[PDB]
């Protein structure tokens, strides 16, 4: 678990596309989602997800 | 740093991070006759001090604990009292004036207008014709066929109650001859037929009717009560909790000490004696037509004589020859026990007397379901014996019940008062028949509690992917779910967008719909590649085809085809929305946008609306006739036809009429017309006998 | 200055005293040139005008 909660040198998850953002709430949602994906796209748990 | 995620609760309240306490986001991959024997034995151990009678009809030993000795310990017990249940129901009626009388009439309209097809809507049911599980519709068909062969055809009226008259008439027949298609006919003795009729499974088609009327009466009652949240879902149960809590914790004075008793009832389906349900339906249906008391009081009568079937059996294996048999449950009664282990030895020895031709005699209990809603009424009866009028003292209680889920509040003036109130509620429940679970219930001052996975703390706090029906019926179901959860279950914006992204990834990986520009190689790749070159505007392409996405949050409700309409090519519109497709298929208004998942989704019936691949003598006889009639009368698939002629007469009349208007229009080449008319004459002749 | 985000519906204001450090991306080209040319003369929020 300790290792699975660690970052790595990669971007393991490549998610699909989403339509353009027009709703002032859609922009906030995109900002939050981008922050999360950036903070989590490297975790070895994501590597296990993919594998 | 040894990471310990649970320590996160040291800063965030548990209710505000309870998500992390639910491990599985879907259905776990993991999952016998031993369990059935255990459930049969434990029920009889909870009623040891009960009368041991011998049903003279089914020939089974039955156990009657009602009006038995009062419990002498906290252990679970089912020695419920008729006086107490009747008094509880009477006090319930007084609090809610004219509830039973008003609800019986709303059930009168349903016990008469209901057809015999309501016994098909459901799940797998035991089939007394073959002693084998088998779908609901086919089980009903088999039962009807056997009844017709035996001469019980009053079910031809199309009324459910007439079918019930037929099953009760059968219950008196001396022999029921079953014809199986080799063509072997077997005759059942009256006794042999009875046990096969009063049999649960690990419940027959002869009990779906009465238990439907009892359940609808219970639902009608529960809708009126505001202390019952069973005949509701989601937003409804999220309002009753708030109302009750805000009612009780707004004490007019600081004297009142509120306390909530979040908890459950143990063995809730092994102590609810059917005889007790008969003794509260004979009260609910008071001063009602005597034919309305003999139809709602049959299932309780039948459930108290039920002969549960053990199941498959145990397998015997030798470590030398590595053999494996099954030991069918029938022979367990007459067998040498040296083979079995110790625990199985004790279980089979205990249950041996109760066996009758391989069938249990679980009289003193009620299996899961089967008045899941009447038991809710019983439970709310005792949540009503706390209204400060039937207590006569300072402490009073309220709450909700959802069939073994209650959130009882015990307002009182001091801690001793709260303890006395909890004790009295527990004792009353034990008298009525409800055994509270002391290993899962915790009492804490009001403000935070839990009710069937609804975690209330000063405020409230598996359906993502391809459903797998069509290609356009999934890009609608998934997007509809992503907004249903975003409106109801508080799913937020960013989570919604993430779910949409992952849903589209699953969509494109399951239907091989990856965009044309990307270079993932699959069977459908080449075709999509070509389709990605012809088109001038590529935004219009459906995600099902090689095409982009446009669903963010502001159009999660718009169906896809109407979303990409201005962006679509005319040469593409023509092919996509071509009513002469060989793929589009829908033969009923039922499934013209309705997936079992039953969900109401939006679709535009494009070429992506295709359908995936997959006792009577001819199981399709009814299907053949109905398909032919639909052919003759196209509106047979939309509106239930109404008429007085027989099917053959109507079909031949329309066949004659259509031909005449056709030959008069020159589209039938007279020689064909004469042949059609002579064929109609032949069919009409065949109808004379 | 007054900055308006028309995709978020936001209307914020930048006081003149912050013109000495604010990143020169929000403004248009002409205002960017003006700010760049005047920055060397900014002392204590004012601008020498000898």
């Amino acid at each position: 678990f300790n290792k699975a909660c660690e970052l790595t040198d990669s971007s393991w998850i490549e998610l699909d596309e989403i339509g353009e953002d027009v709703a002032p709430i859609e922009h906030i949602a995109s900002m939050r989602r981008n922050y999360f994906t950036a903070e989590v796209s490297h975790c070895r748990a994501t590597e296990y997800i993919m594998k | 740093m040894d990471v310990n995620p649970t320590l996160l609760f040291l800063k965030v309240p548990v209710q505000n991070a309870i998500s992390t306490t639910f491990p599985y986001t879907g259905d776990p991959p993991y999952s016998g006759t031993g369990y059935t024997m255990d459930t049969v034995n434990r029920t009889h151990q909870y009623s040891e001090k009960g009368k041991w009678t011998k049903n003279t009809e089914t020939g089974a030993p039955q156990l009657n604990p009602i009006d038995g000795p009062l419990p002498e310990d906290n252990e679970p017990s089912g020695y419920a009292q008729t006086d107490c249940v009747l008094e509880a129901m009477a006090f319930l009626e007084e609090s809610h004036p004219g509830i039973f009388e008003n609800s019986c009439l709303e059930t009168m309209e349903i016990v008469q207008q209901t057809r015999v097809d309501k016994l098909t809507q459901g799940r797998q049911t035991y089939d007394w014709t073959l002693n084998r599980n088998q779908p609901a519709a086919t089980a009903l068909a088999n039962t009807i066929e056997i009844f017709r062969s035996n001469g019980l055809t009053a079910n031809e009226s199309g009324r459910l109650i007439d079918f019930l008259k037929d099953v009760m008439e059968s219950m008196d027949k001396e022999e029921m001859e079953i014809t199986t298609h080799g063509k072997k006919k077997q005759r059942l003795n009256k006794k042999s037929y009875l046990i096969r009729a009063l049999t649960l499974n690990t419940p027959g088609m002869q009990i779906r009717g009465f238990v439907y009327f009892v359940e609808t009466l219970a639902r009608s009652i529960c809708e009126k009560l505001e202390q019952s949240g069973l005949p509701v879902g989601g937003n409804e149960k999220k309002a009753k909790l708030a109302n009750v809590v805000r009612k009780m914790m707004t004490n007019s004075q600081d004297t009142e000490l509120s306390f909530t008793i979040t908890g459950d009832n143990t063995k809730w389906n092994e102590n609810q004696n059917p005889r007790m349900f008969l003794a509260m339906i004979t009260y609910i249906t008071r001063n009602q037509p005597e034919w309305f008391r003999n139809v709602l009081s049959i299932a309780p009568i039948m459930f108290s004589n039920k002969m549960a079937r053990l199941g498959r059996g145990y397998m015997f294996e030798s470590k030398s020859m590595k053999l494996r048999t099954q030991i069918p449950a029938e022979m367990l009664a007459n067998i040498d026990l040296k083979y079995f282990n110790e625990l199985t030895k004790k279980k089979i020895e205990k249950i041996r007397p109760l066996l009758i031709d391989g069938t249990a005699s679980l009289s003193p209990g009620m299996m899961m379901g089967m008045f899941n809603m009447l038991s809710t009424v019983l439970g709310v009866s005792i949540l009503n014996l706390g209204q400060k009028r039937y207590t006569k003292t300072t402490y009073w209680w309220d709450g909700l019940q959802s069939s073994d889920d209650f959130a009882l509040i015990v307002n009182a003036p001091n801690h001793e008062g709260i303890q006395a109130g909890v004790d009295r509620f527990y004792r009353t429940c034990k008298l009525v028949g409800i055994n509270m679970s002391k290993k899962k219930s915790y009492i804490n001052r009001t403000g935070t509690f839990e009710f069937t996975s609804f975690f209330y703390r000063y405020g409230f706090v598996p359906s993502f992917g391809v459903s797998g029906i069509n290609e356009s019926a999934d890009m609608s179901i998934g997007v509809t779910v992503i907004k249903n959860n975003m409106i109801n279950n508080d799913l937020g914006p960013a989570t919604a967008q993430m779910a949409l992204q992952l849903f589209i990834k699953d969509y494109r990986y399951t239907y091989r719909c990856h965009r044309g520009d990307t270079q993932i190689q699959t069977r459908r790749s080449f075709e999509l590649e070509k389709l990605w070159e012809q088109t001038r505007s590529k935004a219009g392409l459906l995600v099902s085809d090689g095409g982009p996405n446009l669903y963010n949050i502001r159009n999660l409700h718009i169906p896809e085809v109407c979303l990409k309409w201005e962006l679509m090519d005319e040469d593409y519109q023509g092919r996509l929305c071509n009513p002469l497709n060989p793929f589009v298929s829908h033969k009923e208004i039922e499934s013209v946008n309705n997936a079992v998942v039953s969900m109401e989704y939006d679709a535009v019936a494009t070429t992506h609306s295709w359908i995936p691949k997959r006792i009577l003598e001819d199981e399709q006889m009814y299907q053949k006739c109905c398909n032919l009639f639909e052919k003759f009368f196209p509106s047979s698939s939309y509106r239930r036809p109404v008429g007085i002629s027989s099917m053959v007469e109507a079909m031949v009349s329309r066949a004659r009429i259509d031909a005449r208007i056709d030959f008069e229009s020159g589209r039938i080449k007279k020689e064909e017309f004469a042949e059609i008319m002579k064929i109609c004459s032949t069919i009409e002749e065949l109808r004379r006998p």
